[PDB]
């Protein structure tokens, strides 16, 4: 809903090259994963947020990302 | 709006109250003093003779913040006219004393030494809190806020506590404070309201509509249940929506045109 | 393309609906960058299940597998 | 009962020391004590249910383990 | 292993714990050194996480404040 979809699988599909490596996805998975993404960035940015409020910043930062993803257990 | 002149009198009754920080500040050093309760007033007696003078009947709010759970104890003043002092001008002053304290990387008399300043402080805090309602005849009241009510917020990007009291809702502990007052609101609504979402801005606004809105930003959903039931006890009426609404524009629509806002079925567009 | 997965005004939606109230120009690539990690995670976690049974195919159903070992 | 205070502030020194902390503010040890009581009651809580689906009187360490797979 | 914690005053938190629920329950030592060596684990790493924000606002001290935002973005409650 928040994102287009078409240039969304034209990065799912070159994930698609590096595996099997002959791969390709049901429509209907195409559309769980960015349903899947969608909640995932929407999430992260709600905790990038509270960083930079924690920073006194309206303006969130890599900084910011980063911090959340650390905390998160993402990225080290 | 020029303000009347003190009337300080000498005599045995001279509610007083030491080791008091003043926020703002006079300089860009905290300028510690004393401050007095005269007959009409308030003196605030600094260490440098830096003097400055509050009005009981500017007072538009005088809030009390008891040290538990913090780490300083406040006087707050909420003015119904800004003062100028300093630079600039300004509604809002407090006096503070702190009571607590850093460690570097178990003390147990001292412990006791922690207990009784904290102790003395809200003690030294209520009997002059006392004294003074009793000067006014009670017409001057210090509203303590319902720690029970409280909540997490961002209103200012930092994320305070906010707390209602009577009167009002209520950050006294960070500076700049956060006060709001609750006759004056028109209206809440609630942003980004909707699941998988753990936080949502709340948006108050005013019965005067040339005001603009004040967002409290990043509350946990948790509290947004306990929130509104907050709100309805205030007779606060409150609406919820998923988006992120431009409330500069709304508000630039109705003060425009205050006539046919009302024509459309009014606030109902937020449903 | 220069965007992997994301055009800048649905990152800045996205973000709009998380609280952010104003964004670096730099959150663009940051947000390009961890969504190609997140997404690969999963999608390489999905296509595990896609043969764990026998199938050159994966299905939705191998996606919400992928997302609850997370 | 309040034995959320025996949990000792040289305790919460030495588990912040490993964590790698500096310095610290004084209102830690009330908010640590709090955090730790409500992590510690989830996996209580979490564990006793394993323990009488089983139909048990006892905590074994598996019971806690599992619940802790939970959180 | 280690175990920061003395061990005695820990079991009666957990015994206290231990009322508010099926009011005849004993817990195995092995099962009370459990909950231990796990919440020992939970504040250590929270107490990194902490440091880490204490970090983020230019800080060396870690503040209650640092400790709700981390317990925030981890999701807890």
């Amino acid at each position: 809903l928040l994102i287009r979809k078409l240039p969304f699988q034209r990065l799912v599909r070159e994930i698609a090259q590096d595996f099997k490596t002959d791969l390709r996805f049901q429509s209907s998975a195409v559309m769980a994963l960015q349903e899947a993404c969608e909640a995932y960035l929407v999430g992260l940015f709600e905790d990038t947020n509270l960083c930079a409020i924690h920073a006194k910043r309206v303006t969130i930062m890599p900084k910011d990302i980063q911090l959340a993803r650390r905390i998160r257990g993402e990225r080290a | 709006v020029k303000q009347d002149s003190l009337v300080i009198n000498l005599n045995r009754s001279n509610p007083k109250l030491k080791d008091l920080y003043i926020r703002p500040n006079i300089a860009q050093k905290r300028m510690q003093g004393s401050l007095e309760a005269h007959v009409n007033g308030f003196r605030f007696t600094s260490v440098r003779g830096d003097k400055v003078d509050i009005l009981y009947n500017n007072i538009k709010h005088a809030l009390f913040q008891p040290c538990d759970g913090e780490m300083i104890i406040v006087l707050h003043f909420h003015l119904k006219n800004a003062i100028m002092f300093g630079k600039k001008r300004h509604t809002d002053v407090q006096f503070y004393t702190e009571v607590g304290e850093i460690t570097t990387d178990d003390d147990l008399y001292a412990e006791q030494m922690e207990r009784e300043m904290r102790h003395k402080l809200k003690t030294a805090f209520k009997n002059f809190i006392e004294k003074v309602e009793a000067l006014t005849k009670e017409e001057l009241e210090f509203e303590v806020p319902f720690r029970d009510l409280g909540f997490n917020g961002a209103p200012y990007r930092s994320t305070c506590l906010l707390q209602p009291t009577s009167s009002a809702l209520v950050n006294a502990t960070e500076w700049p404070p956060f006060v709001v007052t609750l006759d004056e609101v028109e209206l809440i609504h609630f942003e980004r309201v909707q699941f998988h979402l753990k936080n949502f801005d709340m948006v108050i606004v005013y019965k005067d509509y040339s005001k603009k809105v004040t967002m409290i930003n990043a509350i946990p959903v948790a509290s947004l249940d306990p929130i509104k039931e907050w709100l309805n006890s205030c007779d606060l009426k409150y609406t919820e929506g998923v988006q992120s609404l431009n409330w500069t524009k709304i508000m630039k629509t109705i003060v425009d045109d205050p006539e046919g806002f009302f024509e459309q079925g009014g606030w109902s567009f937020l449903e | 393309d220069n965007i992997q997965g994301i055009t800048k005004p649905a990152i800045r939606r996205l973000a709009r609906r998380g609280g952010v109230k104003r964004i670096s120009g730099l959150i663009y690539e940051e947000t390009r960058g961890v969504l190609k990690v997140f997404l690969e995670n999963v999608i390489r976690d999905a296509v595990t299940y896609t043969e764990h049974a026998k199938r050159k195919t994966v299905t939705a159903m191998d996606v919400v597998y992928a997302l609850k070992r997370q």
